[PDB]
């Protein structure tokens, strides 16, 4: 269904340690006061060295969402990937997010994040609208032909 | 931080703390006792949460 990708780049000003242990650590804190809980799913050490994680978090808003969320640490490369999206609502919409963090020339770790909302709600208003003008299309013809039979009568 | 099932949330904060230790100083398998118990006590919250009430409802009879 409808799709849109939006892209941002920020640059944090630490190492690569401290940003990656700060996204695993990262509430509560003043700036996300939606975030009521976060569990470790999963977490291990991968064939080709990389830390893989899949947490769990809840979240409120204007009413409660579960999201999942994949990291992958390259600790060899000092490269991160993490990739966020709820799991219920999905049919309503689906809001994915993926992040990439990379650390020296600027001694700083590179944040470009990307996210794509697909809403799927744009087939479900063109399938009422669709039976709404079969309805009406049905009653206009039937309408038309009348008048015409009739003013074949006179 | 918090828990979905707040009977876990104490050995969240256990299993958190040790990995954190392992993460910033020896990997940038040791804290496998605190993830134990944290995992026993998600598991059984995700069991009560997500199956039972199918169950109760299924076990809706003359008892
Ligand atoms: C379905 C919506 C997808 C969930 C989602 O990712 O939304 C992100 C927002 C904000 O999350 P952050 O990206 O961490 O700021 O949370 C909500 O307010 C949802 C509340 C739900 C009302």
């Amino acid at each position: 269904p409808m799709v849109l990708l939006h892209k941002s780049t920020h640059i944090f000003p630490t190492d690569f340690a401290s940003v990656s242990r700060a996204f695993f650590n990262r509430y509560p804190n003043p700036y996300s006061p939606h975030v009521l809980s976060i569990d470790t799913i999963s977490r291990n050490v991968d064939q080709e060295g990389n830390l893989r994680t899949t947490r769990l978090l809840k979240k409120s808003g204007k009413t409660e969402t579960w999201i999942i969320e994949v990291s992958v640490v390259n600790p060899a490369n000092s490269t991160m990937k993490t990739y966020t999206r709820n799991l219920d609502h999905t049919g309503i919409m689906k809001v994915e997010e993926y992040t990439t963090y990379q650390f020296s020339a600027t001694s700083s770790t590179i944040a470009d994040s990307r996210v794509k909302f697909s809403s799927g709600f744009n087939m479900g208003i063109k399938s009422k609208v669709e039976d709404w003008s079969r309805t009406k299309f049905d009653e206009n013809v039937k309408k038309s032909r009348m008048g015409m039979a009739f003013v074949i009568q006179k | 931080s918090a828990s979905f099932a707040p009977e876990c949330t104490d050995l969240k904060t256990k299993y958190d703390s040790c990995f954190n230790e392992w993460y910033s100083e020896k990997f940038l398998n040791e804290c496998s006792k605190q993830w134990y118990a944290y995992t026993t006590c998600v598991n059984a919250a995700l069991v009560k949460q997500g199956i039972k009430p199918a169950l109760d409802e299924a076990r809706e009879e003359a008892p």
